[PDB]
């Protein structure tokens, strides 16, 4: 199952924050600067 | 000094040597070239243990703890401010004009 | 704040009194461990070389690489 | 509640004077830990369905519980849907509300709807969410589109390939799966490397954004010495009235 | 363990691994205390508090395919899982080999 | 690509790969970096209980500033943009710098050697670790609301009295959060039973009489 | 060189999202780790936009630069 | 302190009813195991087997440090954090770094977990200020994630699927696993609602 994925969760958090009526936690901006490690393209 | 730099509006644009020339211009602010806070602390620690620098025991700048802290701050700085304002006319009248 | 490091040093000594020019916190912990009066919640400096290795690992995680080009 | 943590004064309480009064069921532990003190918008509850379900614990013990599907949502763009079963009605509503807040999602209300047709399908239910300038759907789908804030949208649900087309969770599940799979214009423009206003607006220098990047010495005709910038020849940069 | 006109093995089996026992562990208000209350590292890892399987979330699904479709993946590691790893109780020990001895 | 940056990263990974290459008195650049970091941490460190109290107070101040930004955006109805995030992060960083400047005095009193200074520092550490808010923040909120609601002579007097006192930059939303909180009945009841005796009991009986009179 | 050219490119309107997508393609797809020239060429282009999200991206890039063992210099402060 | 308060309540109850019951021990087992120090120790023993000089390991180190700090702050729940951790662990870069640290011989993972205990003491990632060193001793002297040669707990959820296929003998070859309902006689209380797991028996 790929519906529970750190990239999908980061995308969900980003489009949740982009409304302007949700306050981001610290790990959202700290994961924008340090993205999760991918298994693809290797 | 830190209350005078906050209202100067040119202090971020000045170097360390210009501010040390404006404030003291003596051996106390001269470093003998890298200038930082910890170099001044390492110099004044060795000046304290020699004992050419005398330091009052206890925080002379008090805030954040008690609601009356600026009164305790001014009570710890009356002597140094009065000596700073009175020894320069004392050194002037020592010259016997 | 926009303070000069000379003014930052003056404010540092004004905040800490004569304790800024005395022993450090690690030297106070060493004296409290040697005299025997150290509380239970404090971390004892039991080994010097292994604490040095721990600090060197934690500082080597931030140590810059050499980008100078000969 | 926007204040989960802070200064806890001894002489003062934790509530305020001008506080909105709670409901008979509304408890502060409904919103989970990761979303507590985060939502800046008030939500409104809409009940999809109540049902009675026989729940088996033992071979000699069968209870009759109540199963509730609902969705919470605010017109500012954040909504979620949930479903839960419980021995009573209010406990099923509370557990479905905390499930809906656990599975909450959001979209972009820059254009108040989609900008490309989204045809998605779960197992059997096929739902299309297309752009429009009105809201065109039935009332059960128009209420969810108002829960998301999609005023300029259209939605169409086909339930013929489902095993039970009369199930009430299929409609809200399909609408939430279609709105979840919708990309915003800014997201597509950032993924392509474009500005978003070049993707929706009819202005002619946006045609410059369509083609690939080519050199200005290559598109303009050369001079006597070779390739030349078009701003280095006097007759191009100087206007004709001077 | 008080037996109560039953074999103690089957009584502890019904009190540990039956469906009302794990539903009482999750919280259902069953008749009277179908699960064991006080267990430390002897608690099964299926019914731990930090585990990713909760029967209260699974009661709303009437089919096993809906449980395989909609439920979250289970939590892999917990404190009880750490204690069973330190004890080596993640897999049972191999019994005596009955493949080639006899059928007595 | 064998360039200066790539070869520098390669020899850095080769140095830090094993244990043998990066210990003491082996590499002068890493020893100089560790020496400068330890020189920096020699002056800017506290006692461990002072560090725990500073961590608790920093968590409380950060939560209070975030609640102030939440109250402002809930009252105005505006959205949370990156500009409000930048403003909130700058306010939190300035407040944490001010809290370091405050707790430097508590660390100096805790390591001074006097009985009264160490006793007051232990009182401050115990008040911070239990989660109890400071009286200085209450006084700051009260004098900020007094500065807000005074006339120009009183405003100039308060601004000239506290221009040199190191006050933290407090938003109006913090003062509004402190002021609009309801007061506790049990604490005022205990205070009126401790300050006044049987007259306090008679006054609280009359207050409960007025309460159950307004109930009817 | 591509990010340096995109920092001054005024031929089209989409130079900043193209630079953002090129940095993301270099880091995530190509597998290259950004050094000081990549961070400098990206921060010089992000410092030109007065939008607060691009300024936040520039601040987060400077913080990731100082966290990854690359100290700040005169170009970073500039 | 709620753990000492629950211990006081346990002592008062065991002195009241004069026996060791099941309710009080379950209460103090729930109170003494509310800490999230297990997942923080997972992230820090994954950070310990990394390389302080390699930039890829610096990215993995900062990612897992941010993950552990977000778990300790309570802003991120446990299940999504476990998804982030198993996505960071299953990557071939982290596994290659762990293989290089195994091929070294003078590995820096002991200083890694020691600095991890010091960081968990300093940043307030524990319940007691000196409990991280006892937890370090527990990780060292017992079978745990610290004695695994790659730095994660040895469950099959933290290992890759293409390595899971040739070793283990599962249901069918050539997610949540269930017993299909063709087995009408599997065990006494076993059925289709009883899940099974590949590399462990949680029963």
């Amino acid at each position: 199952n790929e519906k529970y994925e750190p990239w999908e969760h980061m995308k969900r958090m980003g489009r949740l924050v982009g409304t302007g009526f949700y306050i981001p936690p610290e790990w959202y901006n700290h994961f924008r600067m340090f993205p999760p490690i991918n298994h693809n393209f290797q | 000094v830190w209350q005078g730099e906050a209202n100067d509006k040119l202090s971020p644009y000045k170097s360390d040597e210009e501010i040390a020339l404006e404030n003291d211009n003596t051996f106390f602010s001269s470093l003998s070239t890298r200038r930082s806070k910890f170099d001044y602390l390492e110099k004044w620690r060795d000046m304290y243990r020699h004992g050419t620098l005398e330091v009052p025991e206890g925080p002379t700048l008090n805030f954040g703890r008690t609601p009356d802290d600026h009164k305790e701050t001014m009570a710890a700085l009356v002597r140094g401010w009065y000596q700073r304002n009175r020894k320069e006319p004392a050194s002037e009248e020592e010259l016997k004009r | 704040k926009a303070l000069s490091p000379y003014a930052q040093a003056l404010r540092h000594v004004a905040l800490r009194g004569a304790t800024a020019f005395g022993p450090g916190a690690k030297e106070m912990e060493l004296d409290m461990l040697r005299k025997g009066t150290l509380p239970a919640d404090y971390r004892p400096p039991v080994q010097g070389r292994w604490d040095d290795t721990i600090e060197r690992w934690a500082y080597a995680w931030q140590f810059p690489a050499e980008e100078e080009q000969d | 509640d926007l204040y989960p943590e802070g200064f806890q004064w001894k002489h003062k309480l934790n509530t305020e004077y001008n506080q909105w009064r709670s409901n008979t069921w509304l408890t502060p532990d409904l919103i989970p830990k990761e979303h507590r003190g985060r939502f800046l918008c008030n939500f409104q509850l809409n009940i999809v369905a109540y049902d009675m379900r026989v729940v088996k614990f033992s071979p000699k013990d069968h209870r009759q519980w109540i199963y509730c599907v609902l969705y919470v949502g605010s017109g500012k763009g954040i909504a979620g849907w949930g479903r839960a079963v419980a021995p009573s009605t209010q406990e099923a509503k509370k557990e479905a509300i905390r499930e809906a807040f656990s599975n909450i999602i959001a979209v972009d209300l820059e254009q108040e709807g989609p900008m490309y047709p989204v045809r998605v399908n779960a197992d059997g239910v096929r739902v299309l969410l297309y752009p429009a300038r009105r809201i065109v759907a039935n009332f059960r789908v128009a209420d969810i589109l108002c829960a998301f804030g999609f005023q300029h949208a259209g939605c169409r649900i086909n339930l013929k390939a489902t095993n039970n087309p009369k199930s009430p969770t299929h409609t809200v599940e399909g609408v939430f799966e279609a709105v979840k799979a919708l990309r915003s214009v800014s997201e597509i423009a950032a993924s392509r490397g474009k500005v978003p206003h070049s993707l929706i607006y009819n202005i002619y220098p946006y045609l410059e954004e369509i083609r690939r990047r080519k050199g200005m010495m290559a598109m303009h005709p050369p001079g006597k010495d070779g390739l030349l910038m078009p701003d280095r020849v006097v007759d191009n940069r100087l206007p004709d009235h001077l | 363990i008080n037996s109560g006109d039953q074999s103690p093995y089957r009584y502890v089996e019904e009190r540990l691994y039956s469906k009302p026992s794990r539903l009482d562990r999750e919280g259902v208000k069953v008749n009277k205390t179908y699960a064991l209350q006080g267990l430390g590292d002897l608690e099964p890892l299926r019914y731990g508090a930090n585990f990713g399987i909760s029967e209260k979330d699974a009661l709303k699904y009437e089919t096993v395919a809906e449980k395989a479709k909609y439920m979250e993946p289970p939590i892999p590691y917990s404190s009880l899982a750490a204690r069973k790893l330190a004890a080596g109780a993640l897999w049972p020990a191999a019994p005596d080999p009955e493949g080639m001895i006899s059928k007595e | 690509l064998s360039s200066g940056i790539n070869l520098g990263r390669l020899r850095l990974a080769e140095q830090f790969s094993s244990m043998n290459g990066w210990q003491s008195k082996e590499d002068p650049a890493f020893d100089a970096y560790v020496k400068e970091r330890r020189r920096k941490e020699n002056y800017e460190a506290f006692d461990q209980r002072v560090e725990r109290g500073y961590a608790a107070a920093a968590k409380l101040h950060k939560a209070e500033i975030q609640n102030a930004v939440k109250r402002r955006l809930k009252s105005s109805g505006a959205k949370f943009t990156a500009e409000t995030l930048r403003e909130m992060s700058s306010a939190v960083t300035e407040r944490l710098a001010w809290l370091r400047d405050v707790w430097a005095q508590i660390d100096a009193d805790y390591r001074s050697g006097d009985s009264a200074r160490q006793e007051t520092a232990a009182q401050e550490i115990s008040a911070a670790l239990r989660g109890e808010p400071n009286d200085y923040m209450r006084w700051v909120y009260e004098t900020k609301r007094e500065l807000r609601f005074a006339g120009p002579v009183g405003r100039r007097a308060i601004q000239e009295e506290l221009q040199a006192a190191e006050l933290p930059e407090v938003l109006d939303e913090e003062v509004n959060r402190y002021h609009d909180l309801k007061l506790n009945m049990m604490e005022i009841e205990r205070e009126v039973k401790a300050k006044y005796g049987v007259a306090g009991q008679q006054h609280w009986a009359e207050l409960q009489a007025a309460k159950d009179e307004e109930y009817i | 060189l591509q990010l340096k050219a995109l920092a001054k490119d005024n031929s089209q309107l989409n130079s900043l999202p193209e630079a953002i997508q090129l940095f993301d393609q270099m880091e995530n797809v190509y597998g290259f780790i950004a050094s000081r020239p990549h961070y400098d060429a990206m921060m010089f282009h992000l410092s030109q936009s007065p939008r607060p999200e691009m300024r936040l991206r520039c601040e987060e890039l400077a913080h990731k630069m100082e966290l990854m063992g690359i100290v700040w210099n005169a170009n970073t402060y500039l | 302190d709620t753990e000492f308060q629950a211990l006081v309540e346990f002592i008062e109850g065991a002195s009241y009813d004069q026996l060791i019951s099941g309710r009080r021990f379950k209460k103090v087992y729930d109170v003494l195991s509310e800490n999230d120090d297990m997942f923080i120790w997972l992230c820090h023993t994954a950070m310990s087997v990394l390389n302080p000089g390699d930039m890829r390991s610096r990215l993995i180190y900062n990612h897992l440090r941010i993950l552990a700090e977000s778990v300790a702050s309570g802003e991120m729940t446990q299940r999504t954090a476990f998804r982030f951790f198993e996505s960071a662990v299953r990557s071939p870069a982290y596994r290659e770094i762990a293989k290089r640290q195994l091929e070294g011989g003078a590995a820096t993972r002991l200083a890694g977990i020691s600095a991890a205990a010091d960081v968990m003491r300093r940043m307030g990632l524990t319940r007691r200020p000196m409990s991280s060193y006892f937890e370090l001793y527990q990780r060292i002297v017992e079978r745990s994630e610290a004695m695994t040669p790659w730095g994660f707990p040895p469950l099959f959820q933290f290992e890759e699927r293409l390595s899971l296929e040739p070793r283990l003998k599962f249901f069918s070859r050539a997610r949540i696993f269930w017993i299909p309902p063709t087995w009408n006689r599997a065990g006494r209380f076993l059925g289709p609602h009883v899940t099974l797991y590949p590399g462990m028996t949680p029963d």
